[PDB]
């Protein structure tokens, strides 16, 4: 699933799913 | 930033792994 | 949609929803 | 934090803003 165009709530899903118990920052800039 | 790498061009594990605390 | 529980994908889309062009950082710790 | 706050306790908009940038 990562190896797509990824926007709006599927990136953030994506970096949910990714990063786990880490968490992430989302700057969407 | 990550919409430009992710959203309006292909994104990769290593960029979305680069946003993971 | 916001005074609930909010768990696991639901808050990280609560947290976009509510942060927009902002962004947010997400820490379930 | 957040998962305490917010899913094993109830939310509030207060919350979840001081987790914008």
């Amino acid at each position: 699933f990562v190896n797509q165009h990824l926007c709006g709530s599927h990136l953030v899903e994506a970096l949910y799913l990714v990063c786990g118990e880490r968490g992430f920052f989302y700057t969407p800039k | 930033g990550i919409v430009e790498q992710c959203c309006t061009s292909i994104c990769s594990l290593y960029q979305l792994e680069n946003y993971c605390n």
